[PDB]
């Protein structure tokens, strides 16, 4: 009900658990997958200029390695968490048993 | 001469006059194949048991009933009267039981001597008799089982599958029992017809 | 009833056909005698249609909005005498002339001139052979187990 | 003789008869039993 | 053996606990799949032997069915109750958030192991009084569990089964239902009806 509460509680929970639980399996899973390739070598080893990682933002002094691009990905999906559970909660919508 | 179906037409020659009851009979190219005849020659002894069982419980409560001793019903009228359980409950008894013993029976067609041994007390098992004729306990006053008694196992066998077809297709067309139908054909006969039936 | 079909025995739309087409067939019948051949014969197609509804009549089909009679072939029980028992007659007597032929061509496969026995038949090879289809089933069914069906490394 | 009964068993004439006997065996069936839009027997 | 006089797989020896020679569809066929299948068999054996206690005491005591007993949830003022005292923190959101967070860690925890052999049976902080001790006495407690949980498993579909087929009901009902007269409340009059 009051949405701030209830914003900031599924965010911080969506994060602890991407920092502090599947991190690691992410981490794994993420490493075995790799980079896009293209006939054997990745897209900017064929040339593609605009298609090269970005070193320098990725980088973090974060313990395990966290940075902003995991921030962004998991406190939207408690953002969305949240406005899901909000819109469902006033929609006055019942079904019947 | 083992028999000939028909005395000028010639033997096959994958009957042998091995089995019991050859008479060289098989038209239509059915047991041309090892496996198909072993399989058939039991699938014929087990039809014909239960059509002996079944024709023979048919008509003799029949005529007990007929000359006045028990009062029973007719076979295409006994499965109406009510009984002490329903018929759904009968059935399910049944198909559990005919499940335990035809998959025993699978498995010793399968694999002959192999499902032989009790399965509860580890003694008490079969003697090594052949498929087809498990004797043992299921023969317990150890009659010979001969060559002679074997065709006439099968012959009333067949009698009996025959009489079966008889009994259904009779009571379809005319409506009544066959004992009914015999009697009623035998006093007056030359006008008492499957013809008139129809 | 079923999709909406009312019986054609209470089909009022039923009967009404019925007797158009009845004296339809009786205007055109007042001529050329009350006895002559041609009377006999529409008599008799009048009698024919008579037996025709009659028996829709009996046999419990359904009838739409139309008057005319509708097939259910779902599977329902009611209705087994519409698809189901004649689509199984059909399919054993399809098998039955599938089985024989191809009896028949396996028969004559090891010959040395096998075209010849294709353009003009061995009749009483085929009289032999034509009776096999009564058991066909059975036969087709022994010979699926057996893998003798399906001709292997095809 | 028998290269009659030889060429009344090449193609066309064989199926001309075939046909000609299963013809007559259909049509005499449905002049016994007209207009059948069921199986009314069991 | 499952069925005497069955020729049994090649890769169906007899050696693990509950081998009995049934994989008539061969799906264990590959090494690797056979060992998931078996961490995977004695979970839901487990879970299916905690599960009917659940679903048989309760009823058992003045209580309602395992169905009846999950029915506040689909109304919107729902509130539970154990043994007849309302949850206070009862309503359906909580209760789902909370049972979420718990079992997702758990679960992970149980994925992020590689033995194989702790896969199905870790001990050591989950076998206090130390049963195994003695790795012949433990192959014989291997398979009794195993026994008993194939049993458990049989008999939770059996529950699920006589509620489709009874709406609205429990399993000792149905007992009662069946003692009450024997020889007319059975399966048939639900496979003929
Ligand atoms: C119902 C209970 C009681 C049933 C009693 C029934 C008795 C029969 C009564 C009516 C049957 C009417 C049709 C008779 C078949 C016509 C004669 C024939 O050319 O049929 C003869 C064939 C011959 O049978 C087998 O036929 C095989 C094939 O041989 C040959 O078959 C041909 C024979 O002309 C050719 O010679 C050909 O080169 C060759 O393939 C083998 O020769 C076997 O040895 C031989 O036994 O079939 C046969 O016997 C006939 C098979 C009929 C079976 C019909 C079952 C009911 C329907
Ligand atoms: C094989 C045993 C058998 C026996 C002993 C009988 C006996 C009898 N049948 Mg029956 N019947 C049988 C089989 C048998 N049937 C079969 C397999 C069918 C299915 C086609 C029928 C269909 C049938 C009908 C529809 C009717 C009878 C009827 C009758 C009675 C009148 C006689 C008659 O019309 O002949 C039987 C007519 C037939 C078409 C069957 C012919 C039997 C064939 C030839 C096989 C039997 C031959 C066998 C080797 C010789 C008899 C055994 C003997 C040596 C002991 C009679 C008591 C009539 C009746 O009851 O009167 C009201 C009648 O309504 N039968
Ligand atoms: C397109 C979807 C679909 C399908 C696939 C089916 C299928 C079926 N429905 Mg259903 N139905 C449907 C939609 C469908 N329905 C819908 C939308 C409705 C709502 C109106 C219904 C309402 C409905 C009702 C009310 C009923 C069915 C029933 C049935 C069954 C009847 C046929 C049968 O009994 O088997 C076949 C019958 C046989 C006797 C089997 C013999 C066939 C032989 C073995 C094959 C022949 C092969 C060859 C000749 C020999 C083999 C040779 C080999 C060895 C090589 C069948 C399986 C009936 C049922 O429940 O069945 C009891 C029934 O009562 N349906
Ligand atoms: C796939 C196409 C198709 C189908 C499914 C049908 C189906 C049918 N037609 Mg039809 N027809 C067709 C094409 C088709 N036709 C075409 C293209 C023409 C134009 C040439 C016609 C012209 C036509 C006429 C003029 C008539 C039919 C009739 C019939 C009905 C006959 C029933 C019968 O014969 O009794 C039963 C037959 C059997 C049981 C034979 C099987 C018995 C075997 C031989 C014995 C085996 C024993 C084991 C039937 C429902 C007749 C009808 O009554 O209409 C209502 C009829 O009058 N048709
Ligand atoms: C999901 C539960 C589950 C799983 C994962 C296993 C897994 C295994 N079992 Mg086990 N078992 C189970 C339940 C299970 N079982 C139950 C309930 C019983 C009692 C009936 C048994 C009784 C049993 C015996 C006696 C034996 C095994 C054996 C085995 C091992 C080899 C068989 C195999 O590889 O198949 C793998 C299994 C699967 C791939 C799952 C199949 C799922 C399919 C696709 C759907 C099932 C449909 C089913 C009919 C649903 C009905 C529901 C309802 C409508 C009735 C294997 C590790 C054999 C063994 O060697 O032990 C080590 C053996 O001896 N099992
Ligand atoms: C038929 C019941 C049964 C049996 C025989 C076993 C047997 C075994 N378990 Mg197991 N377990 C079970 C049920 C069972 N378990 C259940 C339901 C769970 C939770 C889902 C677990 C979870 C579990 C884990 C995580 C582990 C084992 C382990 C083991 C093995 C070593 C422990 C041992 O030998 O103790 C002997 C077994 C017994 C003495 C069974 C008697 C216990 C009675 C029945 C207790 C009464 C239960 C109670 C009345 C029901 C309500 C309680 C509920 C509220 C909790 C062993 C073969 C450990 C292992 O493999 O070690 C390497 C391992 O780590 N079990
Ligand atoms: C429903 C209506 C149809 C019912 C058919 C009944 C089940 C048929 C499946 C059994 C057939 C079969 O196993 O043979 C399978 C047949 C080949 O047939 C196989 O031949 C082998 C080598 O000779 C062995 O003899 C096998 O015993 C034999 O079954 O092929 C297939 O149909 C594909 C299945 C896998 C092979
Ligand atoms: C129609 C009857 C046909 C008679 C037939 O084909 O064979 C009868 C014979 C065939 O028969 C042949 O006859 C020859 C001498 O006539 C030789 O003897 C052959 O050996 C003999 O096989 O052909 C005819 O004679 C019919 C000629 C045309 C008749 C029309
Ligand atoms: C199983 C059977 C009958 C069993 C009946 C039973 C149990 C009756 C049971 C009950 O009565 C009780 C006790 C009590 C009642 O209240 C209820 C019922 C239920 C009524 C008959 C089979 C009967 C089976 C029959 C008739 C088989 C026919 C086979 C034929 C004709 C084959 C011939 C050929 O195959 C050859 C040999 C060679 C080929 O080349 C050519 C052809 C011609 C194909
Ligand atoms: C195993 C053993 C071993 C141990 O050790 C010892 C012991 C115990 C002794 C044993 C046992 C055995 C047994 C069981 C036997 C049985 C048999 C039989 C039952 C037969 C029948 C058999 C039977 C049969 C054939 C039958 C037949 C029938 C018939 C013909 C009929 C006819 C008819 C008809 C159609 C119709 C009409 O309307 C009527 C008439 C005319 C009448
Ligand atoms: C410094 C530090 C710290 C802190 C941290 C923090 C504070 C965090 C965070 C964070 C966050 C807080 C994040 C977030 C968020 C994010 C995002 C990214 C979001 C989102 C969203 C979205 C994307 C969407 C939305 C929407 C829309 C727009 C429309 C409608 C609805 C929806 C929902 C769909 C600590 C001390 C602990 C440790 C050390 C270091």
């Amino acid at each position: 009900l009051n949405p701030s509460l209830v914003i900031s509680l599924s965010t911080g929970l969506s994060l602890f658990l991407g920092r502090f639980v599947f991190f690691n399996f992410q981490r794994e899973n993420v490493a075995k997958q790799g980079l896009p390739e293209q006939n054997g070598v990745t897209h900017f080893e064929a040339g593609d200029t605009r298609a090269k990682e970005y070193v320098s933002l990725l980088k973090s002094n974060d313990p395990v390695g966290f940075n902003i691009v995991d921030v962004l990905a998991w406190g939207s999906i408690g953002h969305i968490v949240a406005y899901y559970i909000l819109a469902t909660s006033s929609n006055g919508y019942d079904p019947k048993f | 001469k083992k028999g000939e179906w028909l005395p000028g037409l010639a033997s096959p020659g994958y009957l042998t006059g091995s089995l019991p009851g050859d008479n060289g009979f098989d038209p239509l190219g059915l047991a041309e194949d090892p496996e198909n005849l072993k399989w058939f020659v039991q699938a014929e002894l087990v039809n014909g048991r239960w059509a002996m069982l079944g024709v023979a419980g048919m008509l003799l409560p029949e005529v007990f009933t007929s000359i006045g001793i028990i009062n029973v019903p007719k076979w295409y009228d006994a499965g109406k009267e009510e009984y002490f359980a329903s018929s759904s409950t009968l059935f399910v008894i049944e198909f559990i039981l005919f499940h335990y013993v035809e998959i025993r029976r699978w498995q010793d067609i399968k694999n002959p001597g192999s499902v032989n041994q009790d399965p509860i007390f580890k003694q008490y098992s079969l003697p090594a008799g052949e498929v087809g004729y498990p004797g043992g306990i299921f023969n317990p006053l150890n009659f010979a089982p001969t060559l002679e008694a074997k065709e006439k196992e099968i012959a009333n066998g067949r009698l009996a599958m025959l009489a079966f077809l008889g009994f259904i297709i009779q009571h379809n067309v005319t409506g009544k029992g066959p004992f009914d139908n015999l009697l009623q054909h035998i006093s007056d006969p030359w006008h008492n017809t499957i013809v008139q039936t129809l | 009833d079923i999709a909406g079909l009312t019986p054609c025995k209470d089909s009022k739309q039923f009967a009404k056909r019925e007797k158009q087409s009845i004296k339809k067939l009786e205007s055109s019948l007042k001529l050329y005698a009350p006895d002559s051949a041609p009377a006999l014969a529409i008599n008799a197609t009048i009698e024919k249609t008579k037996r025709r509804f009659d028996n829709y009549g009996k046999q419990g089909l359904l009838c739409g909005a139309d008057g005319l009679p509708h097939l259910i072939v779902s599977g329902d029980q009611r209705h087994w005498g519409e698809f189901i028992t004649p689509g199984i007659l059909f399919l054993y007597i399809a098998g039955w002339i599938g089985w024989v032929g191809r009896s028949y061509l396996i028969a004559i496969r090891d010959d040395k001139k096998p075209t010849q026995k294709e353009i003009i038949i061995d009749v009483p090879l085929a009289t032999g052979l034509v009776f096999r289809g009564f058991s066909w089933p059975i036969a087709a069914y022994r010979e699926l187990l057996n893998g003798e069906l399906v001709a292997k490394d095809v | 003789m028998r290269d009659l009964k030889t060429y009344l068993s090449v193609a066309p004439v064989a199926s001309t008869l075939w046909f000609a006997a299963l013809a007559g065996l259909l049509i005499e069936i449905n002049r016994f039993f007209p207009d059948a839009l069921t199986f009314p027997f069991f | 053996d499952w069925m005497p006089g069955q020729p049994r797989p090649s890769y169906l020896d007899g050696s693990a606990p509950g081998d009995f020679g049934f994989d008539p569809l061969r799906l264990g066929e590959v090494p690797e799949n056979l060992e998931r299948f078996k961490e995977s068999e004695l979970i839901h054996c487990r879970w299916a032997m905690l599960a009917v206690p659940g679903i048989l005491v309760p009823e058992a005591l003045g209580l309602g069915n395992w169905v009846k007993a999950q029915e506040w949830a689909a109304l919107p003022g729902g509130q539970a109750t154990y043994l007849g005292n309302p949850v206070p923190w009862g309503t359906l959101p909580t209760i789902l958030v909370i049972e979420f967070l718990s079992i997702a860690f758990v679960e992970h925890q149980r994925s992020m192991e590689k033995d194989p052999e702790k896969k199905k049976y870790p001990g050591g902080a989950f076998d206090p009084l130390g049963y195994s001790k003695d790795p012949k006495k433990f192959h014989e407690y291997k398979i009794k569990e195993v026994k008993n949980g194939r049993l458990a498993l049989l008999a939770f579909v059996g529950i699920c089964v006589q509620q489709s087929a009874y709406p609205g009901t429990g399993p000792l009902e149905n007992l009662a239902t069946h003692l009450a007269d024997p020889w007319h409340n059975t399966i048939g009059n639900v496979l003929i009806p």
